[PDB]
RNA sequence: ACCGGGGGCAUUCGUAUCAUUACGCGAGAGGUGAAAUUCGUGGACCGUAGUGAGACGCCCAACAGCGAAAGCAUUUGCCAAGAAUGUCUUCAUUAAUCAAGAACGAAAGUCAGAGGUUCGAAGGCGAUUAGAUACCGCCCUAGUUCUGACCGUAAACGAUGCCAUCUCGCGAUUCGGAGGGUGCCCUGCCGAGGAGCAUCCGGAAACGAAAGUCUUUCGGUUCCGGGGGUAGUAUGGUUGCAAAG
RNA sequence: GACAUUGUGAAGAGUCAGACUCU
RNA sequence: UUUUUUUUUU
């Protein structure tokens, strides 16, 4: 639970992302997305969308633990973050 | 004229090809693009309508069925509430507290919403201007403004008249007094300022 | 005189007790709408260990419920079990600790029964200070082997066994050997049982009870 | 520049109705025409649209909340009752 | 002028203290103030043991005990006589009296 | 009137003392307590109100009520002492032990004494004030 | 409950003292 | 396997008090120095078994602990915080005390909404008395309880400001550590607390291991006093709904 | 309150000599 | 249980 977030900020600070669902869903697409985390008060059929493209890419959702505005807050942003891609760990040990 | 707001719920109807319409007073957290859950075997989430029976104690109800199949009938003004206070299973029956303060017993089947009435709080807010209360009685009936008996004349209310503006006789009156006669305090059990609890 | 409308019963106790003959009770003979037996149905005894074992727990009490008569016999079961005032007061001693704990366990044939334990910190035998005091983190994890050992010998069994093993305290005893390994526990009992739920009378059973 | 020391809402009251009446007045009329965050989107755009109704201007989710406050004290307390009961 | 060092009181570390109400007097003292007596003595007094044992309807019973703790305001202790008023010097000994 | 005993049985009642500072009841019932076999006080023996709770009451009411209980065929008694307890005194009054003694005398065999005084785990506020009773 | 009664009396001069000078 | 009644929110349990239900009893019960007011055959009080409400967490409970102080004690879950100890970790003077300024702050009291068991100012009765607007007894209203706001005062006391430093012996106690023996014992063990009795010096004395190291005065710093009253009064200012600060 | 609408069964109590009365 | 007072100076 709080690891997550000093792993979110060294993949902020050191590793690749892409903040965004949009971009989320053209980094599963296009196959470079490591990892995909979503906020909890995602609309609900969004969260199934992009449950479906993680099972359809072999990728791991995690459902992190607030909303946007939180999960906003963790990747030090000072907007709201519903759905964001990691692309490259980087320094940091998220993916596994 | 209500102070609670109205739900208007969309329902398949199971026996032919058409959606039904239901309107109910909502509780309070329900929102549009909500799933209502309404039967015996629907689960305790806020708006789910379900039998009384299948609550436990202390669960807080609205639209309240006196009778079972009248449709909800008890707790409907705006944040209020029924508790559900006790079961008896071998006679089928629970007891629940109205928002009044009494207690009732009514059928275990009486259905029921989870929740309390939206909308509460609303009579905290003074109505500063008399204009308020004409347009809040001008959405409900004819009821405003209230004169006062004791500025009438004897020929149109029993305190009426006098050379001084007073009642002269006791202000409370037997229930099975006249319609002309009874005004006042009716069957009063006790008057003057509640001291302690009641 | 007003006694001669009192008919006298004989109260037994069921079949976990040596001493099935618990004492004589009484009651209006029946007139009119009243029944003797319908009256009987339902009163609570308070007997003693020591009359119904005759064993030297004397200050555990037993509550047994009448829901049966029989001719001039009234049939009982156990209804709650408490220890004696005067030996708990004598058991609280001070510069000890004392533990507490309480839990709902449910027997095999519908009896939930809320059990209360009271125990007390033990002095170690070359011991020079004056008071037993223990941290109070070891008191919650006492607390909670206490509360786990109840519901390992009470769910299981159903409420003949329970009573069975009530009437030696057996479980005060266990968990005065098995609790110690924390903090060496002392005067350890089941201070009170008592009956949270319980099921339908049945008079099949109770007639194998009795 | 601070145009009222102590009024604010309630200024547009003037000197009607009493000074008392006018502060209990204050609460409410601040709490039923401030702004709050939505559960859903997460954005500060929760308004209250009639006594009891509460619409969102971005996700358009209406709510049926409080007369004044987008959500009351019991209705909370309520809620948090059904989640312990069903988390146990 | 001080009476005593520690101001009557058995309050060290502390700010507030509980009160009791005292057995006679029903007076709210701090609990470290009142005079405290654990008393333990037979359910029935000397005088009658013996009745009672003849009258025992058991080969062998063992006599209950009656344990009480009593506390009490320094008022109603002192009209008790549970304690009494000592000289200045033996003011200060802290060891509890022959019993 | 009574049971059948079996030649030397002891038939047991249960004799609740309740000795208050100001009264004492000597009361006799069944073993489970709902029926009441005979009861007197020491009002019901002394004239004066000040002697309700004296000894010699609990003395001359334990009398009668060994003599109800011979008459009726109970030879045996469980005593339950009682106090005031609740928020008041919890130390028994001065006529328990007059009347344990009485029903000894009298000759009823005494089975299991025990204290059943009402004790709190924690109390409403008590009757006098913050200061008592200053009088 | 010497100096607190004068405290008593004081303040009641001074709400009679109040309400003469209002 | 840290320590703690430190704080907050939920939750569990306990007898007791009161009310009430069922059954038995039979005439008193209650209360006092003695009584009376009061309750009671419409069957009280007393027993046994339930039910409901609100309050409160006995015993354990201590010259014990925690907290800036006020204060803090039923079980459990969750939340953030913290002391001491350990440290061959890190920064490198970032510190002490603090006008103005700000948070918290017992009880009573005020406003609003719920609750109203117990106790209970005011009030009303019964006593006592020369009187009794009291002490004693009975019935009680505000209040006492919860939530959200006000007030900012207490013998809020250790009647002793905070930081640093030096000066005595003894054996106990709470927490952590080190070393041994079998949770307990030992180490004239090491720190940190909270004390007590052998106490130099001091003090008008009572007394104080600080109230000592001050005419041999001088480590730093804040607040306060100047014979008793008038008087924490008048007036002005400011805060508060008021009471008042 | 009485009578009628007002029917079908049980238990208790009381009257009678299988009926009646009540609850 | 009840139990209030004792002119001024010396």
């Amino acid at each position: 639970a709080e690891n997550i977030n000093s792993r979110l900020s060294m993949v902020m600070k050191t590793g690749q992302y892409v903040l965004g669902y949009k971009q989320t869903l053209k980094s599963l697409l296009n196959g470079k997305a490591k990892l995909v985390i979503i906020a909890n008060n995602t609309p609900p059929l969004r969260k199934s969308e992009i449950e479906y493209y993680a099972m359809l890419a072999k990728t791991g959702v995690h459902h992190y633990n607030g909303n946007n505005i939180e999960l906003g807050t963790a990747c030090g942003r000072l907007f709201r973050v519903c759905t964001l891609a990691v692309t490259d760990a980087g320094d940091s040990d998220i993916i596994l | 004229g209500r102070g609670a707001p109205l739900a208007i719920i969309a329902f398949r109807d199971p026996y032919k090809y058409k959606t039904v319409k239901t309107t109910v007073v909502a509780a309070e957290g329900m929102h549009t693009g909500q799933f209502i859950h309404c039967g015996a075997k629907a689960q305790i989430q806020i708006g789910n309508i379900v039998p009384v029976g299948t609550l436990p104690e202390g669960t807080t109800i609205c639209n309240v069925e006196n009778k079972s199949g009248d449709r909800g009938v008890i707790a409907r003004a705006s944040g209020n509430y029924a508790t559900v206070i006790a079961h008896n299973p071998d006679t089928k029956k629970t007891r629940i507290r109205l928002p009044s303060g009494a207690k009732k017993v009514v059928q275990s089947v009486n259905r029921a919403m989870i929740g309390l009435v939206a909308g509460g709080g609303r009579t905290d807010k003074p109505l500063l201007k008399a204009g308020r209360s004409y347009h809040k009685y001008k959405a409900k009936r004819n009821s405003w403004p209230r004169v006062r008996g004791v500025a009438m004349n004897p020929v149109e209310h029993p305190h009426g008249g006098g050379n001084h503006q007073h009642i002269g006789h006791p202000s409370t009156v037997r229930r099975d007094a006249s319609a002309g006669k009874k005004v006042g305090l009716i069957a009063a059990r006790r008057t003057g300022r509640i001291r302690g609890g009641k | 005189d007003p006694f001669s409308r009192k008919e006298w019963y004989d109260i037994k106790a069921p079949n976990m007790f040596n001493t099935r003959q618990v004492g004589k009770t009484l009651i209006n003979r029946t007139q009119g709408t009243k029944i003797a037996s319908e009256g009987l149905k339902g009163r609570v005894f308070e007997v003693s260990l020591g009359d119904l074992n005759n064993s030297e727990a004397d200050f555990r009490k037993f509550k047994l419920i009448a829901e049966d008569v029989q001719g001039k016999n009234v049939l009982t079961n156990f209804h709650a079990m408490s220890m004696t005032h005067d030996k708990l007061c004598s058991i609280v001693k001070k510069w000890h600790t004392l533990i507490e704990a309480n839990t709902a366990v449910k027997t095999t044939d519908g009896y939930t029964l809320r059990v209360f334990v009271i125990a007390f910190t033990k002095k170690s035998v070359n011991q020079v200070k004056k008071t037993s005091y223990t941290k109070t983190s070891k008191i919650r994890k006492i607390r909670s082997e206490m509360i786990g050992c109840i519901e390992k010998e009470v769910t299981g069994c159903d409420l003949k066994e329970v009573v069975s093993k009530l009437i030696p305290d057996s479980i005060g005893k266990d968990i005065e050997k098995t609790c110690s390994k924390l903090y060496p526990l002392q005067e350890v009992y089941i201070r009170k049982v008592k009956i949270i739920k319980r099921p339908k009378v049945d008079l099949g059973r109770l007639h194998d009870l009795h | 520049a601070k145009r009222t020391k102590k009024v604010g809402i309630v200024g547009k009251y003037g000197t009607r109705y009493g000074a008392s009446l006018r502060k209990m007045a204050k609460k409410l009329e601040v709490a039923q025409h401030s702004r709050y965050t939505c559960s859903f989107c997460g954005k500060e755009a929760m308004k209250r649209k009639a006594t009891g109704i509460w619409n969102c201007a971005k996700c358009h989710k209406v709510v049926a909340g409080g007369a004044y406050v987008y959500g009351t004290v019991t209705a909370a307390t309520v809620r948090s009752t059904i989640r312990r009961l069903r988390d146990l | 002028t001080f009476k005593r060092r520690n101001h009557g009181r058995n309050k060290k570390n502390r700010g507030h203290v509980a009160f009791i109400r005292c057995t006679n007097c029903g007076r709210c003292c701090p609990k470290d103030k009142a005079i405290k007596k654990f008393v333990v003595r037979n359910i029935v007094e000397a005088a009658a043991v013996r009745d009672i044992g003849d009258a025992s309807a058991y080969t062998q019973y063992a006599l209950p005990k009656l344990y009480h703790k009593l506390h009490y305001c320094i008022a109603c202790a002192i009209h008790s006589k549970v304690v009494r008023n000592r000289s200045r010097e033996a003011r200060r000994d802290r060891n509890p009296p022959p019993r | 009137l009574g049971p059948q005993a079996k030649e030397g049985e002891l038939i047991f009642g249960v004799a609740h003392i309740f000795a208050s500072f100001n009264d004492t009841f000597v009361h006799i019932t069944d073993i489970s307590g709902r029926e009441t076999i005979v009861r007197v006080t020491g009002g019901m023996k002394v004239k004066a109100d000040r002697d309700e709770s004296s000894p010699y009451a609990a003395m001359l009411a334990a009398q009668d009520v060994a003599d109800r209980c011979k008459q009726l065929g109970i030879n045996a008694l469980h005593i339950k002492l009682r106090a005031t307890g609740g928020t008041r005194t919890k130390t028994p009054g001065p006529g328990a032990q007059s009347a344990l003694r009485a029903l000894a005398r009298a000759g009823m065999k005494i089975g299991r004494i025990e204290d059943v005084t009402p004790i709190p785990s924690d109390c409403t506020r008590r009757k006098g004030g913050r200061r008592g009773r200053r009088l | 409950m010497r100096e607190k009664w004068r405290k008593k009396r004081m303040r009641r001069l001074k709400r009679k003292r109040r309400a003469a000078k209002k």
